[PDB]
């Protein structure tokens, strides 16, 4: 699967 | 009239104007194409936001830490459109799996109300630590039509 | 030496003596035969306990309200025996589903430790209300071999 | 499925 590495707001 | 779905923006407008708004003014939100993806949120010690694109629509994926964590999916669309979908959120760790499945909220419904009713995946820090790498939490998000 | 797995009993003994003990002295715990059952807990406004029998073994099913709810499954057997099983706990309500899957604890591990780490299905009252009838909560419990 | 109707301790 595609994955997004997400940083916090 | 629709308000900005991002969990400090006081923007309001039509439904058709929501996507252009997010793309021009919230350029830092990542979008992923696909109906089965991994939302990998980093430094869980706060809001994380991304968008998932599938079935011709855009879904806002949100994790919030208020400690308890709330994970939710919302359709950039109407309630009528949202009722044609089902979403699944899964945490996976060593021989443990937590799964939440529901109808995505429209952005008109917002997510404050769903969060306050624990109408989403709700888990606390000890659980978060349990499914997480090194302060990084992978949520498998799957959207399907019904 | 094994202690009584029921969530006011100070009984201790061998593993082979656990089932006879439960049958003679805790006659009020219901046992259900089958690998896929409904644990229907009544008046969730506290411990509920039943036993599920399948694969030649007995599993203790526990729901505790401490508010938060904790649901867990424990094998009346050794850790080695428990590692051959997987259990699934599912709450189902109007277009919502919460699922927890793990390896059952042996009774030697007890459930205090699993509960304190939220190593089980954990949900709070608002959620409990959401999946429940009229103060009655149906938990679907499924056990499988791995 | 079989169901058990369980009262609280
Ligand atoms: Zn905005
Ligand atoms: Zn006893």
């Amino acid at each position: 699967k595609p994955a997004a590495v997400v940083a916090p707001i | 009239p629709y308000s900005c779905p991002c969990p400090s923006c006081k923007w309001q407008g039509s439904l058709d104007a929501v996507m252009p708004h997010l793309m021009h003014q919230h350029k830092s939100i990542t979008t992923l194409q696909g109906e089965d993806i991994v939302f990998l949120a980093t430094d869980i010690n706060v809001d994380w936001v991304m968008m998932q694109s599938c079935f011709g629509f855009h879904f806002m994926l949100v994790l919030e830490k208020q400690q308890q964590f709330f994970a939710i999916v919302q359709l950039i669309g109407t309630r009528k459109q949202a009722e044609n979908f089902a979403y699944r959120l899964e945490l996976n760790g060593h021989r443990r799996r937590l799964t939440w499945e529901a109808t995505p909220r429209s952005i008109h419904e917002g997510i404050a109300t769903a969060i306050m009713n624990s109408d989403c995946l709700v888990f606390d820090t000890s659980i978060a630590q349990l499914f997480a790498e090194n302060g990084n939490l992978g949520i498998n998000v799957t959207i399907s039509m019904c």
